[PDB]
């Protein structure tokens, strides 16, 4: 029973709810049985089409929630993890989605930031299922939401160090957006 | 009765693999 | 490809949305600094 890079224990990442509602759910016995990294990508591609928790009223725990568990379970490496991201989210984005995601709940806060701050100029069209019913999301939104929200896909996100003290440590460098370079000609 | 691990290699391959496909799939119904 | 919704469709528009997104989030981050700002100098004198 490997621990995460970071100090928690991947079994009580999720709520005991959201696991039995999971381990409970057609989908997890179906889809998830003997399934592996590579049969991850192959779920991903075949049955994610929206990310999400639990949704609807029956509560039911989505494909992308289940195949999150399946990879807190699976525990795959950062190299897996790398593949995911880059050539995974290049070609399907539900896969970067998943791997963010994970990455999130998974890795040091410096990790985090340094990882997924670049995919907020991934501008790509995700659905977004959940609280308020069902709407149109973006990538850049996604990350954006794990890097500043405490709750995402009826998950909790473990609280990390605030961008500005790990920048104080030198641990991290200074965000740049290009719109801020616009934007600071645009302020003047 | 266990499962095997992937390596990256691994689930690079089926990544290209299932791109693979996808675009083959898409050529079938444009050619349908 | 599994899209949620299919991209490149009107790429000057979904540009344009992403552009008016991360100046919200830019929005955000200064508001927050300049309020602790505000804060800071109401307290101090």
């Amino acid at each position: 029973g490997p621990l995460a890079p970071n100090g928690l224990n991947p079994a009580t990442i999720m709520e005991k709810a959201v696991r039995e509602r999971i381990v409970e759910s057609y989908f997890w016995k179906e889809q998830c049985f003997g399934v592996n990294e590579a049969d991850i990508v192959d779920r991903v591609v075949e049955h994610v089409r929206f990310v999400g928790g639990v949704t609807g009223v029956t509560q039911k725990p989505s494909p992308f929630l289940c195949l999150a568990f399946k990879l807190l379970q699976l525990a795959p490496g950062d190299d897996i993890l790398k593949e995911y991201l880059y050539f995974g989210g290049e070609k399907f984005k539900y896969l970067r989605a998943l791997a963010a995601f994970y990455i999130r709940l998974t890795r040091p806060d410096k990790e985090v930031y340094t990882l997924l701050e670049p995919f907020l100029e991934d501008r790509r069209k995700l659905r977004r299922k959940g609280k308020n019913g069902t709407s149109l999301t973006y990538m850049d939104e996604f990350i954006d939401d794990l890097l500043t929200k405490d709750r995402v896909c009826s998950t909790s996100l473990w609280k990390m160090r605030r961008r500005d003290i790990l920048e104080d440590l030198d641990l991290l460098e200074p965000r740049v957006s290009p719109l801020g370079s616009l934007e600071d000609i645009l302020e003047e | 009765g266990e499962v095997k691990k992937a390596t990256a290699e691994e689930v690079h391959a089926r990544i290209e693999f299932l791109w693979q496909r996808e675009q083959e799939k898409k050529k079938e119904q444009v050619v349908s | 490809g599994a899209m949620g919704t299919t991209d490149d469709v009107d790429p000057e528009a979904e540009y344009a949305a992403w552009k008016l997104r991360e100046l919200r989030r830019l929005r955000r981050e200064r508001d927050a600094i300049e309020a602790r700002e505000r804060e800071l100098a109401e307290l101090e004198r």
